[PDB]
């Protein structure tokens, strides 16, 4: 009943997070398992509107986009560093509360998760 | 997109607070002089006045806010914005709409003032039954205790200064009257072109099909479900008008105090801007009530 993910491929890719049933979240972000580290984040964007605030070394390079009719939420890839190989992991957020955007006590729903490998 | 400017902002941000308490001061001491003491007694020993108004907004209109939420199926960040605009106390800017409707202008400050120290101790805990599943954590500590106080007395300065002024010399009265409609215009001005200045630019975003929605009904049905309560309670025909220009009109700076703290600002976004825009239609809905109930007259 999470969220499905798409892409994630040994290699500038972009991949999907579509909510796999009919909620409503206020806001969507993305984040991101070092190999046996904690998660870090990536990028966040706002659902009824177009807040976004990306991550420290991330700033330039992804961009994370939704889109008005389907529900799917996207993080398109560019200029990619052998450094981003992890597992993306798409969270939603679904009811309110006091809590850091970068901290993942925010984000009720989280994803299948996906695995992004470059060279 | 985005919300750019940064509140908090001394320039200009500061203008629309350092102004609108200037602006407040004088109209309602200017108000003040059409107000008897020796008659105000009588509306809160027999509680028959407020007690309509005061459940109009305490046991009614949350009721109107909660269920605009489910029925709408609004995100729980602006199904919350919209109920602690409901739980919200009566309006100082509403005893405004009593003069201008031929209320019984006593009886507005017993259920403005009244029912603005009953926010203190009712919304803190008008809200576990609300936000039992909208919010995650308790907010208790999250709404402006001290941001009430300090702004029910400096309601309550002109309230009480207001009628003083008839006590040692009344020959005054044209002395300072006869320059507050003079001068006061001047400050609307500052007032208005300053909202226009800051936050009036990133307005176009805010709007929305599920949000005006909320903020255009909202209002209307607080003044008609406030006033079919009133009149039809027994209560006197012409009283009436001031009860419902009460139950619709409440105050949206104090709700703006609690979404700057409750939850992060990303999340928020131009959300900032409802209690302005709400403001805006609760005004705008007056307006159009003014015009109806002064047709009547004539």
């Amino acid at each position: 009943v999470q969220l499905v993910e798409s892409g994630g491929g040994l290699v500038s890719l972009r991949l999907s997070c579509a909510a796999s049933t009919n909620l409503r979240s206020y806001a969507m972000a993305w984040f991101r398992q070092a190999p046996g580290k904690e998660r870090e984040f990536v990028s966040f964007i706002n659902w009824n509107y177009g807040n976004t605030r990306y991550a420290d070394s991330v700033k330039g390079r992804f961009t994370i986009s939704r889109d008005n009719a389907k529900i799917t939420v996207y993080l398109q890839m560019n200029s990619l560093k052998p450094e981003d190989t992890a597992v993306y992991y798409c969270a939603a957020a679904t009811i309110g509360r006091l809590a850091g955007i970068d901290s993942t006590t925010l984000y009720d729903y989280w994803g299948q998760g996906t695995q992004v490998t470059v060279s | 997109f985005t919300l750019p400017p940064n509140f908090g902002k001394r320039p200009t941000d500061l203008a629309l607070s350092v102004i609108l308490v200037v602006m407040l001061f004088i109209i309602m001491l200017s108000l003040g002089c059409t107000m008897e003491f020796s008659k105000i007694k009588a509306h809160l020993w027999k509680p028959k006045g407020l007690a309509i108004a005061l459940v109009a907004q305490y046991g009614i209109m949350p009721l109107t806010a909660f269920v605009l939420g489910k029925v709408f199926r609004l995100n729980n960040i602006e199904a919350l914005a919209i109920l602690i605009c409901g739980c919200s106390p009566g309006g100082n800017l509403s005893n405004i709409f009593s003069l201008a409707m031929k209320g019984d202008m006593n009886l507005s400050i017993v259920m403005t003032t009244c029912s603005t120290f009953l926010a203190l101790g009712m919304m803190p805990l008008l809200l576990y039954i609300y936000s039992r599943g909208i919010y995650d954590g308790d907010l208790k500590d999250k709404v402006p205790y001290k941001g009430i106080v300090i702004s029910l007395v400096l309601v309550l300065i002109p309230c009480t200064i207001g009628i003083v002024l008839k006590s040692k010399r009344p020959q005054y009265m044209r002395y300072v009257i006869k320059g507050g409609m003079i001068i006061i215009l001047l400050c609307s001005v500052a007032v208005t072109v300053l909202s226009a200045i800051n936050v009036g630019k990133s307005i176009m975003f805010a709007m929305t099909p599920h949000l005006i929605a909320t903020s255009s009904l909202m209002p209307f049905i607080g003044f008609l479900l406030g006033y079919v309560l009133s009149a039809l309670f027994c209560l006197n025909g012409r009283c009436r008008r001031t009860v419902s220009m009460e139950t619709g009109c409440q105050n949206v700076q104090l709700c703006s105090t609690i979404l700057n703290v409750a939850f992060p600002p990303e999340v928020i976004g131009p959300l900032f801007f409802f209690p302005l825009l709400y403001m805006i239609f609760q005004l705008g809905e007056g307006l159009l009530l003014i015009a109806i109930f002064w047709c009547y007259e004539k």
